[PDB]
This record gives C-alpha cells, structure tokens and sequence, in this order.
C-alpha cells in the first residue's frame, strides 16, 4: 500500500473505526449474553413443566394398561386420525428466522368419549398436554440455540478484529510512519548539502 | 409430529395421534430417524435421551440447509418416571452452546 | 502529486479560500461525477447567502438544505456500522436513512456534464428535487413505524419518478415536480 | 470566527458570585487577527461595532495577504498591550489569537527565508519554543489584581491531533476546546464536542464561593451521560429501539435532548447560573440515583426542573 | 508490451460507421525503445515481421546494455521523426514509447549529478515539463491530414499509481490504460481493468454518427455495475456469499462474468459491434429497472440476449 | 506524546531504569489512589534486595509478596470471564479468587495520602497486613472446600478488621495484627 | 532491508529479469522450504518452453502443470472461506479442494535440499507426482459426487505412497509411479 | 542478561561423547558488555564470582555512561583477545555480546556525528559491513585446534524483526535464537520460542560421534509436533470449540507439557544426554500413528518413557 501522509490519516481513521467496531460489538455480544440467561431460564422452566408432564403421562400409560387390556388400547391409538395439523411460523430473532411451532390439536379427532374404557381420556389428555409442553419446551431450545449461535458469532468477529485487523493496521501505520520519517531525513540531508554548497560557494568566489 | 423412543411411550404418543416408533437401540433408531427425515412430514422429531444421548449427530446428516423440521432430545418415560436431571441438562446446554461453565 | 491532499500547496490552498470542493478518486473510478467527497468539502458562504436564498428561490430553503446535509451526516455515521457488519444488520429506520442517502447521491448530487438536460441545473429545479426526497423520506419513515417493510418502499415507481427527476426539462419541471409531490403523497396515502 | 467573535462580545467576569461585587474591576479583550481573509476581516469589524463590544477591545488585525513579518510581530504586539492593561491598570485581559496555525505557517515561511534547516516534520526546531513564549506570556502575578487569559485558536490541518502545531500546543496549554465537525454538520452550534474538550485548571476555578456548590459534579455527571448516550446510541442502530432497557432508552433520550439544548446554544449569552439550570434540567430526565457523581445534598435541592429555559419559554 | 503489439496490430478506423466510407492506409509505427531488454526486443521485433509491418516502421532501439544518456535523445528524435511524417506527408502514425521509467531514470540521473532540487522520491523537479515536452507532440492538426498517436509503456515500480512517474504521466496524457496484476494472476487476458483506467477523448469519437448511440451509455452503465460487484466482493469477504441478497448475488455474478468474458478475450479481434453485444449480453444478467444510466429506448432496443447465444 | 510508549524518549528511558511505575488514570477515575497499575508495571530490585527484606522485616516476606502477586494476577485472568458474565454467575472458587483480589486492592494497595496515618506505611505494617489477606485467603479457601457459602464469608466480621487495618498507627499495629489474626482463626474455626 | 520488496534494488532488478522467485518469511520461520511465495512469484518463459516440454517429458505437461496452478489458485482462494466462516462449515467438494491443495504443497513443492534423495527431482518425476496427484483428486471428487464421505477419502492409504514419492529414488521412481497408479485406481474402485 | 550468565556458567565441550574422546580442552569464556548499567554490570559480576566461572573468563565490561567509542572498541577488544587465544593457544573460545542495540545506537551517533549518508533509521549505510567485520571474526581454522564461538545478545526495539538491527544481524550471522514475550508472560524461562529459531550449522554438527545417533530426528519430531500443536491452538481460536478430533488433542496436550517442562527448565544445567531423555519422555504420542514427520528406528530404541522427572 502506498505510504503518504494522507494514507498514514486514512489508516489511523481505519484503526479507530476498528476498535469503535470492537466497542460495539462487545457492547452487542452483552445485549446476547443477557438475553441468553434469561432464556435459559425460561428454558429450565419449561423443561421441568415437561418432566411433570411426561411423568404423568407414564402414570397414566401404566395405569390404562393394568386395567385395559394393550390390544384395546392399542386400537384406540389407531382409531384416533393423526393430528398431523402442526405449522411453525418463522419467527426472526436478532435478524435470524427460527421455526416457531404451534399446534392445533382439535379435539374432532376424541372418539366416543362416554364410550372409551375407564382411563382412555385421562390418558389421552395427559398425553395431549404433554406433547403441547413437549412442543413448548422445543421452543424454547431452538430460540436459545439460535441466541447462542448468535452470541458465538459475535464473539468471532470480535476476537477476528482484535487479533488479526487492529494489528495489521498499527504494523501499516507504523511503516508509513518508517517510510514518511526516512523521506524527511533525506530531505534534511540535502538541506544539509545544498546549504553547505551555498556557504563554500560564496566564500571561495568572494 | 413424530417421537422415537421404547414401544410403550410410542405407543402412547399415537393413543394421542402422534406418530411413534419403538427402538430398543441407538442405531436402529437413527436408521429409522433418517427415513423419518426423508419424509419430512411431520415438524418435530422427539428422540430418547437413553437411546440417542446427541440427536445433533443425526440432525445434520440430512436437512442440510432447511432447519424446519427439528428435532430434540427428551426423557424417556421409563426414566421420566424416576425424575429427569433438568440442572444437568441446562449446564450441559450452556455449556454446549457458550463453553465456560457459568452457573450460580 | 499522487493526490495527497497535505501536500504545501493545499493546504496552503484551504487557509484563504472560502469554498473547498474536495474531489476523491473513488467516485471517479466509479464514474460519478461530479465526484465531490462530500465529507472532505465545505464552504463558509451558506450563512450570508441565505437571505438571498429566501428571496430568490424559496423561503424555507436553507431548511431544506440544511435538513439534506443532515441526513448525509446521518449515513456517514451509520456507513461506520455498515462496514463493520454489513446492511443487513442495521434496523428499518437506519436502513431506510442509507437508502436514502444513496438516492441522494445518485439522482441529485450526480449531474451528466455531456447530457443535454443534466448538464445545467436552476437553483429552483435543485429545491424541487431536494423538496421531492425529502417528502418521500418523511412519508418511508411514517410507513416504516407504522409496519411496512423497506423492501416494500424501494420497489414504489415515485423512487424512479424520482431519479429521472435530473433530465427533465427546465421549461416543464414544473409540472412534473407537482405530479411527482401529488404522486408521492398518493403512493403513501395507498401503500400505508 | 464566529465562536471567537461570540466569545469576544460574551465573555464577561463574575465577581458577584465571589461575593465582592467589585464591578470596579475593569476587563478588555485583545483580539489579534493573523492571515485572515478580507470576507473574516469584515466579519470581524462587523461583530465588534454592532454589539458595542469594540469599546473594550483592542484589535490587531493581520490579513492574508499582509507581509509575514506582520504575522509574526502581530501576536507579540497583542501580548505586550495584554500584559500593559493587566499588571499596570489592573485589568482582566482575554486575549484571543486567530489563526495560530497561520502564525506557524508564517513562522515556517519565514524560518526558510533565513536558510535555517528545518526541524521534525519540516516545521522549524524551535518551534516549541516560540509558540512557549507566545503562550507562557497569560497568567496571574502575586501581589497584582490584573491577570491574562489567552484562548488560542489553531485549525488542525487534517483534523489530525498528531501534528506539530496542536501537539505542541497541548504540550503548552492547559486542555483544549476541541470543535466537532459531525455536531456542525447535524446544524449545531457552537459545534463544540465535549467528550474530547477538556480545561486542566478547571477544578481551581469552580465550586464553593467561586461559581456555585454544585458545579463540579454536574460537570461530571454531565459527561458520564453524555458518554453513555453516545455509545448506546451507536448500538441502538443495530439492536434496535426496544431491546434496550428503559435506563438506556433514557440515556437515548438525554443524549438527544443534551444535543439540542445544551451544546446547540445558538447566539445565545447564558449565565453561568443559566447553563447550570439546564444542565440539572437534563439531568432530571435520568431517573434520580442514575446520578452517581453528584451527591445526595445537591440533588436533594436541584433535582426536579423541567425543560423550559430554550423550548417553551425561551 | 503484448497489449501493445497487438494493438499496433489490429488498430484500425471505421469510416463507415463515421459516414466517411472510404479505404484508409494504414498506421505507421514509430517505435522508441529505451533500456529494453533483448527478450522484449526480439519479441517487438518477431511482432513486427510476422505482422509485416516492419516495412513502415521507424525503429529507435537503445538496449539495456547501451549508455542511459541517449535515453534523453532517443524519445525526441522518435517524436521528431512521427511530427515530420504526419505533418508533412499526411501519415497517420503510431508512436510506442516502449519504456518511460528507464527515462525517468536517466532524467533523474543527470539531474541528480547536476543537484537539480528533486521532487518527490528523488526525481528532478522539472520533470512534469521534461515528460510535458515529449507528451504533448502528439495530436491532430486543423488543415492536416496525418496524425500522432502516442501509447507510451510505463512500468509503475511497485504497482504504486502514486510513484511520480505514473503520477506525472497522468497528468499529462488524456487518461490512461492500467494493468490489474489480481487480473493477470486470474489469467485474464488483456489484463485491463476498467476502473482505475480512463480514456478522456472518449466522448468526442463515440455516439450517433461515430461509433453507435449506445455507446457512452453502456460504458457507464458497465462501470456502475462492476463497481457495484466490486463492493459487493468486499462486503462478501466480511459477510460471506450466503447471507447475500439475490440482487448483491446478481451483481456478484455480474461482476466475475465480466472479467471472464468481456476482459478475458485473448488475442481475437473484436469488431466494436462484436464488444457491444457482449455487453449488452452482459447487462442482461441484471434487471431490467436497473440499467438507471441507460436511456429506454437503447434498453428496448438492445436488452435481452444471452452470452449462450452469441457464442455455444 | 499521547501515551504512546514506543517514542523514542520512553524506550531509551526503560531501557536504564531499573523500575517502572505506570500510574494509569482510569484507576484515579475510579478512586483507586495511589493508582499505580499493577499491570505492565515492574521493578528489577526484587531479587537483589530479598535477603534484605528476610533479614529486616520477615524471613517469609518474598513468598508472601509472591503470594500476593499470584492473587492480583488470578483477578486479572478472570477479568475477561467476569466481563463477559457478571460474578454472581460465576463459579464459587472464581467467585472468591475476584473477592480476594478485590480485597487486597481495597485495603493493601488503596493508600490515603492526605489521612492522618494511612499517608505512611512501614515494611512491617504492610507485611502484616499480608499476612492477614493470605490468612483470610488459606481459611476460605478451606472452608469453600468444607461447603460454606461464598456470600457467608464475604459478611465475616473480620473483613471490616482487615479493612481498617491500614488505618492503625504503627505502634498500634502489632497488638492489633496480633489480635486480628487471632479473630480471622477463631471465625473461621466457627464456621462449619 | 526488512524484506520490504519495494526497495531500490529489488524493484530496478524486476524490470529486467524474466523470472521473479519471491521467498517468503512465513514460510521459512515454518521449515517450508523452499519458501518460494508461489502466488507472488512469476516466470516470463513459461510459454516460450512449452514446444520443449511436450517434446521432452509428456505431450500433456504443459496442462498437467495449468491444473496444478489452477487447484493452488483454487485453494488460495478458499483459505479466505476457511478463516471467514470455519473449516467445518463449508462444503466437501470445497474441503477436497482445501485437502488438495495441502497435498500439492507438502507432497510436491516441498523439497528437502539436505535430503539426499529429494535434493535433486528430475523433470519426469515432477510429472508423476503432479499425476499422482491429479488422478487423486479426480477420482476423490468422483467418489464425493458418489455420496462418500470425504472422511474415509482422507484417512485413504494412498496418500502416503503420494507423500513418500518425492523421497523415492530416480531409479525406482519410475515402477512406484506405476504401483501408485494402479493403486489410486484400486482405491477408489473399493469404494464401490 | 540472565540467559547469557547462564550459558556463560553453563556452556560446556563435551568431548567424552565426541568419537574423538580426549581429556577436555581448554574452554575460555570472553565476556563483553557494552552500554550496561550499574546494576547488571553487579549482576554479572556476581554471577561470574559465586561460581568460579570467572576464573577461565575474560571480562570486558563498558558501562553505559563510558565514552560512546569505547562501546564501538569493545567487541574489537573482546574479539582481539579470543581470536589470540584460540589461534595461539588452541583455546576452545566462546564469545558473548550483551547487547549489540547499544553497539549500533553508538555507531549511530559515531556515523551521524561524521555526517555521513544516513540508512534506514537514521543508521550508517555501512552498519552492516561493520558488524560483518565483527561478526566474521568468529570460525574453526584448518590446522588448527582451537575455535571461536559467538554468541551475541541484542535487544530487538519494539519486538520488531525488521528493525535494521536485527535485520542486519541476521543477514550476516548463522542463525538466531529468539525470546518469546507470550512465554515470558506464562512464566517459562528461558522463554526461547523454537518456532522462528533457527541454527544454520545444527545439520552438520550433530549425529553419530558428536551428541547421541538420534539427535537431528528427535529435534525434527519435536519441531513438527509442537508447531502441529500450535496450529491447532491457533484454529482453535478462530473456530472456538474445544471440542475437535481427539488426535488433536494430544498435541494439544503435547504442546502444553513440552511448554511447561522442556523449554521451561530453569536454572537446571540439563546435560544433552538429560534434554534427549526428557525430549523422548515428551513423545508420547503414537509411535507410528504420530511421530511421523521423520522416518526413525529409534522409538524400539528409546520410546515408552512414562514422563517420570528425576
């Protein structure tokens, strides 16, 4: 790069402009990181809504099954349609889309309620609320996760900038600032000469 | 959606109308996980802890550049019934996606 | 020699002289002409000709003027943080400021010195065009708070309306100036 | 030139705030010109007739095109009638000196034209030492009631802080006052940028029977907010308006209001007691405890005022 | 020295596109070389006699090994012949000034053991008016027919446009053509890149009634365009290809597509027609309300083709 | 020049001095006095006057400086760890380590100038006052490895002793350092 | 001085001389010799030699040697991606090229000078190895095209045949080439 | 300084390993210091006193406010009085400079008060002919029994290699070893960092009847294994993740313990026969799998060292 006084002025506005950069991001990556602690809260919440929800849910498979017998209970599993009706509206998160999932769950799909063995519905309830716990509980993953891909990718730039770009600049400024120095020694050098050539000049002609 | 697990919690998942499949192995679930992928119908996929500890391994293989279709890991109903280790599971998280072992 | 701006004779150049247009090879390399560097020009003569601008051209053009260098001020900063991570990552508001400026830049601050048309520019034909970017800019802004995308701005015919602005005539920018504000205000009344 | 004009025709002594009520105590301003333009001359002779503050001030104007030797002398004539006033008549003298950077220049020039070699950076190598007798000239004298105050005025060249003239200057002078081309060009003025300004002997000159009790940590306050509002308003760009916390949405807003009232005085003249009003003012729109730097006693008794001095009742 | 040669080779008017419609004679080349090498040497000198036109060629050859001071002489006397036959025997003539570094040198040479006050990196002061005085004896006279054509060679020591032999050199020609050395790694063939280059006679040949109305407009629109690809590179090596929107992509594309096809065009000569639709071919890639610097009337006349279809 | 250590001046000047006390102003903007950076500050008399220092206050004084210079490098390896999440989520050992540190630049290095006795310090006061941060540190660092709260011994009533240790007269000091590590042992003996 | 190639003495020397070697520092400080900095060097005689090189080592050298360039150009070009978004996150096509060019550096420009059988390499050896190494590279991109995973691909014994070739006497090296022919191509045909 | 005293105490010929095993020859220690301070001058004179090393040393010592040409006479001096005895008396002479930064900021102000044509930092352009000269004077003689060993010291300004002063020494000496600052800051002396070290003549002056058989293949390994290891902890950066191939983490592992036991020694006076050792213990990586950059037969040899110090 060609070193001049007025590129020796761009580098250093390019080294301030690097380490506001850095500021900055820091500044961004703290916003990510509090963001970050509160969804892992959040997150530890909803996984314990889904430990009481699965727990449950077990009690009332085991149950149904002591007093039903599998082949009924297993016909009830197929005679219920799919609840297929599931979407996942693309949420955007710090300018990134995550999959953000709700489900229907329409309760059309219930048959004979009155006619169903003793533990069917409780079962079939408690299995209901804790896939929609299950579905929350992915929610809450999938946005940490994005929010802790977010927050590594800022600590990249930051750590690319302060190790690899904020150097090269200063060894640039420096050798701009080498080069402009020695040009000016030169020049004081001729000064030298042609003032002495002046003096002599003068002196031997009289 | 869809869960993968032993075949009484798939069971259980499709006496809610949720589609299951019973494994008793991590490879055989992960073989039947990539068809499951492949057809890509249903949103979310739901894996044992005890038989994929990382569905992360498996997520990746496919479902290259869409992310739509995710996936999880969660309790199985066996252990589920015991308890399942939600303070582990957050550090282990956190220290999966951050890496420096911050807690209290 | 080589462009250097601190060479003796420019600076020497900027201690007596009350206007400085700074010319820079980037815009030039580019070919926009022209090729003012905005930020390394000034003039110390905008506050005494005021009077006569409210005289001649219009009573609130130094506003106006004034309002148009604040906004390049406002991109320059925010080109700090688009370097930094890209123009994606800035918010619809600051968005909507650089495109804004970009608009300026390309359809008020160019000027063809070899077009018939663009190669001369009225002091009134400049306050019209300036009067037009500002309205669109207050009416993007309205939009932009209340839920439009900017993606959604950028794609309205007014911003080309708006960009051949330069080539039209002096007899008749007039007319179109009118149609332009009447069309600006409808195509914002409409889009939201 | 307008700041300096502004000052020139503002600046004024308070020795009721001292208790004395001495107006008895006279004050002059020395105002030298060096390598002015005819346009800046005319601006100058303009500002000092209007006002009537020409009846208190001795110029010395030097124009462009005026020979070097003229630049040079003009500086020192300014300083000789100073010190004259000040430590004979008694007189509080201010002394502005435009353009210092064209008083080096000239001393370049001038330093070329006797065959001297020039020193670091093409400037001669006693620079330094001119530029000390020039400035070390202001000051206060035991055992005489005059003084000499000296507000140089140098245009840095690149805007760069590292050359010669201004790094010389720091090295002399006590702080600096530095104007802010971003402030001037969002319509500002004065553009003065306060983060990079600082006055090393302010904390003599302020406080108790001086200006006022409250003075020096309202200045610091002031900077600290200023200083937060500044990069929270660098990082709302990017995360955006609601992601911040309410405290930092109202250090947005300070930094704002800062902004337009308190640096963007306009022509205005504000007495001391005027800007202190302001400043607690718009410091009452950070929550009260936001204020670390003041104590609880003078926020106790000036927390509370709302912005009515400029918008509203002007 | 390629580009060169091949310019001296396929260099040619178009009167018919200008309305003269007549057979014109060809150029006649006044070739100044000085301190060239003998592999440049021979290669010039291969050049000219496989092309055949040695026979109306003047040749002033000072080699890397004769005496640098004739360096001083050798461009005047080259220019002295060209002025004589084109001023007064109504040649169009070619000059080639094969190296204007080694003149420098040997300009700062003879100054420096005069102690000349140098300018910058040591060059004598007086070197803007020295290179002036060979420059400016180029150009067309009213009442003449012959003409002087100069493409002088300046190789810049470290690819520094600023170094004060390029820096005077463009200030004293009507632009210039700049070599891109990332282009020549490429392997891109004539390694010109369009941007730092400049030619300011362009708008007096080109348009209506010379060349073809298009023409200006193109060029600029061509120049916004690779100007765009070439932030949108920069802004890539920060942000990656992927998080790019389709109209950066476009230009990317725009961008790599130019220097592969209309730069990289090895050592076939294009007919200005030919060069046209292959911009036009380009500019296809990028919509359509895109094209700001062209007038709509070229835009429906000349948009649409595709590089597949002017050649498979 | 403008706090730029590589000018020439400074270089030839470290490079004969045999000690550099870089007194830094952000220490002095958060009231820490005599605001000496511990960091990038160094002295090359250590080594040659340690027989001194066991001779005339201590013969375990160069071990306990050491001691006390691996502490205030701990705390400032940690630095980066506690910028990026506060030190309430940080680790119990890390937490104690940054409490340690804050301790000893609280009540050994913070020095008062202008108080009545805390203006000069002895070898031997400073030796003491050591000694007790080093107590203070070997007992929490057991009792962390018992299962105390890091929160019970930041409450200890033997940090407000430590705290005004400094402030003591220096024929004071020794029965007050005597007693003061009497206390620190039988609290710390107190805790489970 | 400094190995700042843009002094007096270097740059006169480039107007003259027909090949440029350029060595490089980063190169030598990591014992990869010869060091030559291949994207900045150059040779002005590549094209005049071309008749001689198909006359004397193989009719297709001369594009046995553009592919070469072509793949280090290629993987240059790629280090940039690896540095920008991490070596993991980019395609395998993209690491083969990556893994490629690694092989051309350390297998075939690489050269011990010290060694006594890799100081000298004939003209004919250099055309195997650059064989060797593009029929590699073919065969790996097919099988990556065949959805095998470039994991087995580079844990592929072939690649030490590749890397000991160089070491291989001019007397053997002729039936190695063969062996290591037919053993890329047995390679890759087990992959199935 | 501390090196240079302890390879000054340290420094030794080792002829019972040498295929030429002999009784010792006389080995002196030429000792010049130039531009030093008071307090390292006591240093070093301690340092040669409390070990007896003084006794086969010469010392010649300029202090730092000593005329400037004395510090240009001095290495004259120092290097007068080696080349006599190891040309003389078949002395087998080691030669240290302290800090040859002093020598040429003296022959700066020598130059500049001369006026002559300055050089790149205002150095004379002939610097690099007088460190020639100086530097030059060291080497073995055919026919004769003695040697001239040079080791000079200098203080790169501002960590900058390209500086003239190390530039030019480089350009003219064979070789360098050079001190890391990072090491340094993690507490390891001597913080010599093997990387960017380099020594011209090691090829020809180790293997079998000078050192042990397996030297240059063991230094080799040890090179490849601790730069793989550094590049690993560089991409490690970069990409953040610890988490990464587990042959990886073996050097990794590798690179920390030969950190922190081999480059850190000490004041330890290790034989060549105790580094050798503790340099096999260090490869512990797979004998095959790994420790593969050089082709060797000596792991049957000397591999399965279990890490175990004294």
């Amino acid at each position: 790069v060609s070193p001049t006084r007025m590129n020796l002025l761009q580098r250093r506005g390019q080294l301030r402009l690097a380490q506001k950069g850095v500021d900055l991001l820091k500044k961004k990556r703290d916003a990510l990181v509090a963001e970050f602690f509160g969804l892992v809260r959040e997150a530890m919440e909803a996984r314990k809504a889904l430990d009481q929800a699965a727990k449950e849910a077990y009690a009332a498979l085991l149950l149904a099954q002591a007093f039903d017998g599998p082949e009924v209970v297993a016909g009830a599993a197929l005679g219920v349609p799919p609840l297929e009706g599931v979407e996942a509206e693309v949420e955007n998160v710090w300018g990134s889309k995550v999959p953000r999932l709700k489900a229907t769950f329409p309760d059309g799909a219930l048959l004979s309620p009155v006619g169903t063995p003793a533990y069917t519905l409780e079962a079939s309830r408690a299995f209901r609320r804790y896939a929609e716990a299950l579905i929350r509980v992915a929610n809450t993953e999938t946005r940490l996760k994005k929010i802790g891909e977010e927050i590594k990718k800022t600590t990249r730039r930051v750590n690319a900038l302060e190790q690899v770009v904020i150097p090269g600049i200063r060894a640039q400024i420096r050798f701009i600032q080498q080069v402009l120095e020695q040009r000016e020694r030169e020049d004081t050098f001729r000064l030298k000469r042609i003032k002495g050539k002046i003096e002599a000049r003068e002196a031997e002609e009289e | 959606m869809a869960v993968i697990a032993d075949p009484e919690t798939a069971q259980g998942f499709r006496l809610a109308g949720l589609e299951g499949y019973g494994a008793s192995s991590a490879e055989e679930a992960q073989s039947l996980l990539e068809t499951l992928v492949e057809r890509g119908g249903y949103a979310l996929v739901a894996v044992d802890e005890a038989l994929l500890p990382d569905p992360e391994r498996a997520v990746e293989r496919l479902m290259r550049g869409r992310d739509l279709p995710v996936l999880l890991p969660i309790a199985g109903l066996k252990e589920a019934f015991q308890g399942h280790d939600v303070e582990g599971y957050m550090r282990e998280l956190v220290r999966k996606t951050i890496g420096f072992d911050i807690k209290l | 020699p080589g462009g250097d701006m601190s060479e003796p004779v420019t600076q020497s150049t900027l201690r007596i002289v009350g206007a400085f247009w700074r010319l820079d090879a980037s815009l030039a390399f580019r070919r926009h002409f022209p090729a003012i560097n905005w930020n390394g020009s000034y003039s110390l003569f905008t506050s005494a000709l005021d009077p006569w601008y409210r005289e001649n051209v219009a009573e609130d053009y130094p506003e106006l003027r004034d309002a148009i260098s604040e906004l390049l001020q406002r991109e320059a900063g925010l080109q700090e943080i688009v370097q930094l991570v890209g123009p994606d990552a800035l918010q619809d508001a600051e968005r909507l400021v650089i495109e804004v400026g970009r608009i300026i830049r390309e359809d008020f601050l160019q000027q063809n010195a070899y077009h018939e048309v663009d190669a001369y520019c009225s002091m009134k034909k400049a306050y019209g065009i300036m009067k037009m970017i500002l309205a669109f800019y207050k009416e993007a802004e309205a939009a932009i708070k209340r839920g439009v995308s900017i993606d959604e701005i950028l794609q309205l015919p007014v911003l080309e309306r708006i960009g051949r602005a330069r080539y039209v005539s002096e007899e008749e920018f007039p007319a179109y100036f009118e149609e332009a504000m009447k069309e600006i205000q409808g195509a914002f009344k409409a889009l939201a | 030139n307008e700041i300096a004009a502004q000052i020139a025709r503002q600046a004024t002594v308070r020795p009721d705030l001292s208790g004395e009520g001495e107006k008895e105590e006279p004050f002059a301003v020395v105002f030298a010109a060096m390598g002015i333009t005819q346009r800046e001359l005319s601006y100058f002779i303009q500002e000092f007739e209007r006002t009537g503050a020409l009846s208190r001030s001795v110029l010395f104007l030097n124009k462009a095109d005026d020979p070097t030797i003229e630049r040079i002398l003009t500086p020192r004539m300014a300083l000789t009638v100073a010190e004259y006033l000040a430590f004979e008549h008694d007189y509080h003298v201010l002394v502005i000196l435009t353009d210092m950077t064209n008083y080096c220049e000239a001393l370049r020039e001038i330093g070329a034209a006797r065959e001297e070699i020039p020193g670091r950076r093409g400037y001669p190598g006693y620079m330094y030492t001119d530029l000390a007798t020039i400035y070390e000239r202001a000051g206060v004298v035991e055992g005489k009631k005059g003084s000499v105050t000296q507000i140089p005025i140098l245009s840095m060249p690149d805007d760069d802080r590292t050359h010669p003239i201004p790094d010389l200057t720091g090295y002399i002078t006590e702080g600096q006052i530095q104007l802010s081309r971003e402030l001037h060009r969002k319509g500002i003025y004065p553009p003065i940028d306060p983060l990079p300004s600082l006055s090393r002997l302010m904390n003599n000159g302020v406080g108790k029977g001086k200006t006022r009790e409250d003075h020096k940590q309202v200045s610091d306050q002031l900077y600290s907010a200023y200083a937060n509002g500044v990069d929270i308003r660098k990082l709302v760009a990017i995360i955006g308006e609601d992601a911040l916390t309410e405290n930092d949405r109202r250090y947005l807003q300070f930094a704002d209001a800062f902004e337009r009232f308190f640096i963007n005085q306009g022509q205005q003249n504000r007495s001391i007691e005027e800007s202190l009003q302001i400043a607690w003012a718009l410091l009452s729109m950070l929550p009260q405890g936001e204020l670390k730097r003041i104590s609880k006693d003078h926020i106790g008794k000036y927390y509370g005022q709302k912005l009515e001095e400029i918008w509203g009742a002007p």
